[PDB]
């Protein structure tokens, strides 16, 4: 089998720089390699062919380049649609073979969360279960730190986060945090609160709320 | 009957094309491809190379600076077209040793 | 020039670089097959054609 | 209206692959191809396109070539290193073709045979080679029979008495 | 213009297999090879084989060793895999691609050679849980007038099997500031995923919000309203 | 637990040599590599080996190669002679070295074939070919007998009788 | 037994090398040679030429 290795896996560039992707291959290739790009929720396309033929409809900017066992795939002057995770694939031999592939993200100014807290509803208590969540809207960079803390009881082995793909105008990311708990143990403590850490704040801003109360 | 035949054969077409081998200057075959390019469309791509057209201008006629030469003032190329048509129209000059400075500046 | 893409440039024009040898020019640049004396070279991709049927 | 095979010619009436099988049965004449000779021919094919092809020489800034004055020995030089490289590459490349052109005349002409022997191996003693590149099939072989044979499945121990008394009693 | 038509989304338990099929238009079966790739969620593209319309031919992965086959129906023109002896990993997004030339002599140069026409794909889902429809709960604003200038509110669509889930805001009249997070699995095998909207403090009492949740496979429609809690 | 041969099929535990014959019958089974044909193909690799290492490109004073400087016109003409040389001989080996193997894999396989087919001359009519590398060899044939078909000293009249016997019989002879 | 059976074969290797023809980029072969020199000592040998070290 032909091992395939992309070497950037992750990468930040703001429009009109130029980015370069590598893929180097286990044996000699010599040349018969593909690019592919995936869209956040769309199937692969294929870009280029060979190591430097341009697919029909495809711009100019991205360019191959390549032979034997080293190969490289740069995009100049970027543009919005340019942000994708990109594949490099072998097709000199079976088992033909994919890689890790390289996600394509977009550093523009730092821009600090809007960090909200939201209750329990009443219609969830009858369930005979309980879920807190702090969302985090609107920002950058996406390495953001939540910890949630309950009459000041450290929290572990109980939450799960979710974060959105990179929107379209304002290119920044939202995160959502959701603590799962039991009816009887959230009759136990009255203040709950989730800290969030991120590099537009200064310190760590809390939003908390009290029990029985709104 | 008590007996059957079975047999065996290749495809063939109607006119085939002519190739050469080691011993053979004429040999049909059912198909083959020209690996010599000989056809040119007679024009210049302007990807993926950055093209510079010089127009009226040389590359020594720009890189002195003259005066129908301003345009390429700090102006860079992947390859620099130089015409026929080009002429010179500043004080008269001579260059000894031109090849090696216009390939220099060229490179 | 014209708005289109090709590796290969000749001052008789740019040329694809589909074929590994060329008859155009012996100037070049680029991606370019290599010059030749010959201005054609067929390869077999096919058997010896024998005619009945 | 008796079938011939390879020897003396080709089949011209054949769209579906490049060797194949014709027959002469108690349910009439019939054809078909034999799909992966074909396959396994094109593939080598495939694969010295694909070599002739390999490496793009990409070269950039190089010697003047052409020359609108005389100037003398240098010039002189210049033009013979690429006279000299010209004729290199033309013999290489005429050379090349040629050893490629034979190789393919080959290894076309070999899976023909390859699929003849495939054929002379399975039938063992139940057939005799009528010379032309045809079987004589000495027993009763209907067209499923005529199918395990195509297909790698015909069992000679099934058709050999019968064959074999077919062959021999006068 | 040319096609390929996958089978429908399938849910199956550990253990069992699946078919997925590919129908083939606006170019000849034959003459060409198939390709089958699979991308479990937030991992990158596997190649799993590849298969001749012509020859039927068939070439796998070590990964799927004996566990998957590829076969061929040439008229109808269309493709199948099978992939047996199935495993909570195995949940993924499976692709049919148009992938060699065949019964032609054809370079790499092309870029037929490589994996030239993708499917829109297919979900396959392992887990032991049957099919059930989501749970939705009312989201409110909390707070004195939350932060004073913007404002937020959403509803949580949870405990549902399997993805995917759709929904809106005001039937598509509101899109701005609306963020759909993507679903996380709970401990319990189900999904469970949050949406929601910012808009300004000021039209709480008077603008009126309501989010239409979709779930296909339990076939539960539903249109819940949020606005802030009399206390 | 049936024997096969050399169609499709490779032998893994193999020592003696590069060819060889296996069989299976009275006094059980058993191997033994074929001497001469091994050699005989080694002989023939050989040959080529020394032929591509035969001259000694034996050389002295040359032109310059590397340059710190940039000079002109005579510099851009010792670099592009010597990048010519380079391509052209970088040519000469990969066609080579290509040109070889495919003889050594056609030279090695023919000489598997030479080896089937003395083999059958050998048998006559006492054996048939079952289509994987194999011989049905149609007589009680002991391992002194297998030793006289591979040391080239089988008598088919020996034993033709006997094989034509259980060769051609639709229930009785 | 009253027959017997008589396979010819050649050898093979648990894991061969791959070589290049004018058909396959890869085909697996049980022995090969280089013919590429692309390593060296990083001294120079005093012998058989007359070296002078400037
Ligand atoms: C093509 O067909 C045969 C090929 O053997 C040739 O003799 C004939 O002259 C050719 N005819 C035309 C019209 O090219
Ligand atoms: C290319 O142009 C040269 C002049 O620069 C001319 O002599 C030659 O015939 C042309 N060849 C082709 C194939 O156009
Ligand atoms: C071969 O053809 C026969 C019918 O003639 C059929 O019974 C058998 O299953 C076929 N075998 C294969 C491997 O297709
Ligand atoms: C020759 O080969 C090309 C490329 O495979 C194919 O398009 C064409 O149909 C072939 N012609 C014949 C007569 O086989
Ligand atoms: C061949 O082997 C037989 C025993 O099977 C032996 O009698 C005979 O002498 C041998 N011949 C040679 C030339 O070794
Ligand atoms: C032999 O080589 C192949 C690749 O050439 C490799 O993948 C395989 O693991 C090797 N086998 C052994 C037994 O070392």
């Amino acid at each position: 089998d032909i091992q395939m290795t992309q070497v950037p896996v992750s990468l930040s560039a703001f429009v009109g720089d130029r980015v370069s992707i590598t893929c180097r291959a286990s044996q000699d290739i010599s040349r018969w390699l593909a690019w592919y790009q995936q869209k956040p929720g769309r199937a692969p396309k294929l870009l280029i062919y060979a190591a430097s033929s341009l697919q029909g409809g495809v711009p100019s900017r991205f360019r191959g380049s390549g032979s034997g066992t080293e190969f490289t795939l740069t995009i100049s002057g970027l543009q919005p649609e340019d942000f994708a995770t990109y594949y490099c694939q072998q097709g000199s031999t079976f088992p033909y073979t994919s890689v890790l592939g390289t996600i394509l993200g977009i550093p523009g100014t730092v821009a600090a969360p809007s960090v909200f807290i939201f209750p329990p509803s009443d219609e969830q208590l009858k369930s005979g279960t309980a879920s807190v969540v702090c969302l985090l809207n609107n920002f950058y960079p996406r390495e953001a730190k939540v910890q949630w803390k309950v009459d000041n009881a450290l929290q572990s082995g109980n939450s799960q986060e979710s974060v959105t793909e990179q929107d379209s105008k304002d290119s920044t990311y939202s995160l959502s945090s959701t603590l799962t708990l039991s009816k009887a143990d959230y009759e136990k403590h009255k203040v709950y609160a989730c800290e969030v850490t991120h590099q537009g704040l200064r310190s760590p801003v809390t939003k908390s709320f009290n029990r029985g109360e709104c | 009957n008590s007996t059957a035949t079975l047999c065996l054969g290749h495809h063939a077409v109607p006119n085939g094309t002519l190739v050469k081998t080691i011993t053979d200057d004429q040999i049909e075959v059912t198909n083959a491809t020209e690996l010599v390019q000989s056809s040119s469309t007679g024009k210049i791509c302007n990807n993926p190379h950055r093209i510079l057209d010089g127009i009226d201008c040389t590359l020594i006629d720009a890189l002195l600076g003259d005066p129908h030469c301003d345009v390429f003032q700090n102006e860079t190329w992947d390859l620099f077209v130089e015409r026929s048509k080009a002429f010179s129209n500043c004080y008269p000059y001579d260059v000894p040793d031109y090849a090696s400075l216009r390939s220099l500046v060229a490179s | 020039i014209d708005t289109c893409i090709s590796e290969c440039i000749t001052p008789n024009g740019s040329i694809p670089n589909d074929k590994p040898f060329q008859n155009v020019n012996k100037i070049t640049y680029g991606a370019c097959p290599k010059y030749v004396k010959q201005n054609t070279l067929k390869l077999a991709t096919g058997m010896r054609n024998v005619p009945e049927k | 209206g008796a079938i011939a095979g390879f020897i003396e010619n080709g089949w011209e009436g054949m769209i579906d692959g490049w060797y194949g099988f014709r027959h002469q049965n108690s349910e009439g004449t019939g054809q078909a191809a034999d799909l992966k000779s074909t396959q396994a021919a094109i593939d080598q094919i495939n694969g010295k396109l694909n070599r002739v092809i390999e490496k793009t020489n990409e070269k950039f800034h190089q010697i003047e070539k052409e020359f609108s004055e005389v100037e003398g020995r240098i010039q002189d030089l210049e033009k013979y290193v690429e006279d000299t490289k010209i004729d290199l590459w033309s013999y290489n490349a005429e050379l090349l073709v040629a050893l490629e052109n034979q190789h393919t005349i080959d290894l076309t002409d070999s899976e023909m045979n390859k699929l003849f022997e495939k054929t002379r191996r399975q039938l063992r003693e139940n057939a005799e080679d009528m010379g032309n590149g045809c079987f004589k099939i000495y027993h009763k072989c209907d067209n499923a029979c005529i199918e395990s044979i195509r297909n790698g499945t015909y069992d000679h121990d099934v058709y050999r008495d019968e064959a074999l008394n077919n062959r021999f009693q006068i | 213009q040319v096609q390929l038509a996958q089978s429908e989304n399938e849910l199956k338990k550990p253990g069992a297999s699946v078919k997925v099929s590919c129908k083939t238009s606006g170019y000849t079966f034959t003459r060409f090879g198939m390709s089958w790739v699979r991308q479990a969620p937030g991992q990158g593209l596997e190649w799993m084989g590849w298969i001749s319309g012509y020859t039927g031919d068939t070439k796998y992965a070590r990964s799927f060793q004996g566990r998957l086959t590829l076969t061929t129906d040439t008229s109808t023109g269309t493709a199948y895999m099978e992939l047996r002896s199935l495993r909570s990993d195995d949940t993924a997004i499976y692709y049919c691609v148009r992938n060699r030339v065949q019964m032609e002599v054809s370079p790499a140069t092309q870029s037929t050679w490589y994996m030239d026409l993708w499917g829109r794909g297919t979900l396959v889902s392992v887990s032991s849980p049957s099919t059930k429809g989501p749970s939705v709960f009312p989201l409110a604003p909390s707070s004195k007038s939350t932060s004073g200038g913007t404002a937020a509110l959403g509803c949580l669509v949870k405990d549902y099997f399997p993805e995917p889930v759709t929904v809106s805001w005001n039937s598509g009249a509101l899109t701005s500031g609306v963020h759909t997070f993507p679903a996380v699995l709970q401990s319990s095998g189900l999904y469970s995923l949050s949406s929601v909207v910012t808009v300004p403090s000021s039209s709480l009492g008077t603008q009126t919000y309501i989010c239409n949740v979709n779930h296909k496979p339990s076939n539960t429609k539903v249109d819940k309203k949020v606005e802030p809690k009399s206390c």
